[PDB]
RNA sequence: AUGCGA
DNA sequence: TGTCTTCAACTGCTTTCGCATGAAGTACCTCCCAACTACTTTTCCTCACACTTG
């Protein structure tokens, strides 16, 4: 179950973790580039939901 | 460790079989709790053949 | 002879269509198939 | 895989060529030119040939682990080389026959030629008890029609020889003994091999001229012991003849004799097993270091099974983590000269106290019979009082 | 469908 | 009897065009499969007792 979730990133639960999304949590590595290697460590995500959003602020 | 304080939060999950006994018809008498206490995680093996 | 190297003891071998596909020396079960004087024509650029 | 009468065939086949590589080992160890050769390839032809006779469906064939020796013994006879328990005990030590196990033939396939009421039975089945090592050479000789076809059979002046050098190198004893033979050992002649005892029971007629020569052998030593009026040997010097004998280390043969005794019989050599002095103990690992990996090369098992074998034996790798020891004459001589000094009811007891350990010397070698060997021995008594 | 190039 | 008014529920969309590279669900069930060990299987081998003898 855990490497299912992990291989699609759709982790649902009967809580849903509190999170707003059910989806996108989990991402390639993507070796192409060392910095991008240590780059994907270092990105952090305000949540596909808010990039359903319309607005900017 | 977090996942043992996790599996600690998650207590008990009771079920009563309808302990028929002929408060025995309504007081059962069939209490089954199931729990977790520990969870061990181990560094990856691989043995072929299963065990032996 | 064809040659398999094992991928985690560097022990060469030759394996044939009745043999388990792992390494007797180790016990691996990834080969790397070796390199052989074979003729390659290369344009020098 | 196969069964019925073309399993027959090569369970026949295997025993034909286990056999010619016994005979081959014979020759090296012998050098007894073509000669020895050719007359083993023929009695086993002759052999084949009944074999064939009594086929259709007839499975009473297979040899068993003795007949092969029984063919050999047969053969050497004709040509008159050597003795028997001479013979297995040399052959149990050095291994020199392929006898004890049956892997060797060429046959890897054979081998898998399944076993068909056959095959897996072939090489190195069991150590032969009491007669039984001839229950089979009389059987073979039935088979064979033996005397007939071949010359002088059991005989050997050179068994005598054998057995008064074994021990109590009494060379008065050599002729001793000839004489009784001479006498009632079937109106002086040579005792010749029995017979083709054809019948399937197998009675002790105790015709394995042998075991009477053994026989006549202890009688000699009693009687011209019990009787030596003259005094000729000494009160002190039959136990003395003793005590240099009780064991001893042995430039080749005691070692053997040993690695017989480790059939773990009728717990005669057991304890000898228990006892084993000191370094007897030792030459005896080193035998085992050198021809006990006569033994092996699990198949398949993904190298695995195998692999772990071979780390284990790196583990314990080991094998190493006066040449010293003497010949045969070399022992001989010099309890000859242990005893060097030569010139009532004690000593019948010192003369039954050593007629034992004879009795324990030859019947060793030998399918003893903790009595038929006496039963033998009782026979002959009887034969002889007719004077 | 995700990320992404213009 | 006849006509009118507000609110809330329901409908349909809100960048284009391509690479990648497709993968992965899953309870309930399992019969098949691989295993360790022991037990069992087919052919073969070899000795043995009694009555009677003299
Ligand atoms: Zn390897």
């Amino acid at each position: 179950k855990m490497q299912y979730f992990l291989s699609t990133g759709n982790l649902v639960s009967q809580s849903g973790l509190d999170l707003q999304q059910v989806s996108g949590y989990t991402v390639v590595a993507e070796k192409i580039n060392f910095y991008r290697f240590i780059s994907h460590f270092r990105m952090v995500h305000r949540g596909s939901f808010f990039a359903q959003l319309k607005t900017t602020t | 460790g977090l996942l043992n304080l996790g599996v600690k939060d998650i207590g008990e999950k009771v079920i009563f079989d309808g302990k028929p006994l002929n408060s025995n018809s309504g007081y059962l008498g069939n209490k089954l709790s199931v729990s977790v206490e520990q969870v061990s995680i181990a560094k990856p093996m691989s043995n072929d053949g299963v065990s032996s | 002879t064809l040659k398999y190297i094992c991928a985690e003891c560097s022990s060469k071998l030759s394996l044939s269509r009745t043999d388990a596909v792992r390494c007797k020396d180790c016990g691996h079960r990834i080969l790397l198939k070796a390199r052989t004087k074979r003729l390659v024509q290369f344009e020098a650029r | 895989k196969l069964i019925g009468h073309e399993a027959k065939l090569l369970f026949l086949k295997s025993f034909q060529f286990i056999l010619k590589r016994q005979i081959r080992w014979l020759i090296t160890e012998m050098r007894f030119p073509k000669e020895f050769e050719h007359v083993a390839k023929i009695i086993w032809l002759k052999i084949l040939k009944t074999i064939n006779d009594q086929p259709q469906e007839e499975l009473k064939l297979q040899l068993h682990m003795t007949s092969t020796i029984s063919i050999l013994y047969l053969a050497s006879t004709h040509l008159s080389l050597p003795v028997y328990t001479c013979d297995y005990i040399k052959w149990i030590c050095t291994a020199k026959m392929p006898y004890f196990q049956a892997s060797e033939i060429l046959p890897k396939s054979w081998r898998i030629q399944l076993p068909n009421y056959y095959v897996s039975i072939l090489e190195g089945s069991i150590s032969p008890f009491n007669g039984q090592l001839y229950n089979k050479i009389a059987l073979t000789c039935g088979m064979i029609h033996f005397k007939e076809f071949f010359n002088s059979e059991i005989s050997c002046q050179g068994l005598l020889l054998k057995l008064v050098m074994q021990c109590a190198l009494p060379p008065e004893f050599y002729f001793y003994t000839k004489q009784v033979i001479e006498f009632e050992e079937t109106d002086i002649r040579n005792l010749t091999l029995w017979e083709r005892t054809d019948e399937r029971h197998t009675g002790r007629v105790s015709n394995h001229a042998e075991l009477r020569v053994l026989s006549y052998f202890m009688l000699t030593i009693n009687w011209m012991l019990s009787f030596d009026r003259d005094r000729q040997y000494p009160l002190k010097w039959i136990l003395s003849l003793t005590e240099s004998l009780t064991q001893r280390t042995t430039t080749s043969e005691s070692i053997g004799r040993n690695i017989v005794k480790v059939v773990y019989p009728d717990k005669p050599t057991s304890s000898d097993y228990f006892q084993w002095s000191e370094e007897e103990t030792l030459e005896f690992l080193k035998w085992m270091e050198k021809q006990f990996l006569p033994t092996q090369t699990s198949m398949e098992m993904t190298i695995d099974q195998k692999i772990a074998r071979r780390k284990l034996y790196k583990i314990f790798p080991l094998d190493r983590e006066d040449t010293h020891q003497l010949t045969f004459i070399e022992d001989l001589q010099e309890r000859y000269a242990k005893q060097t000094p030569f010139f009532p009811p004690a000593r019948k007891e010192a003369i039954g106290r050593l007629l034992t350990h004879i009795a324990s010397q030859l019947l060793v070698d030998f399918a003893i019979s903790k009595e038929q060997l006496k039963d033998c021995i009782s026979r002959i008594k009887n034969a002889c009082l007719h004077r």
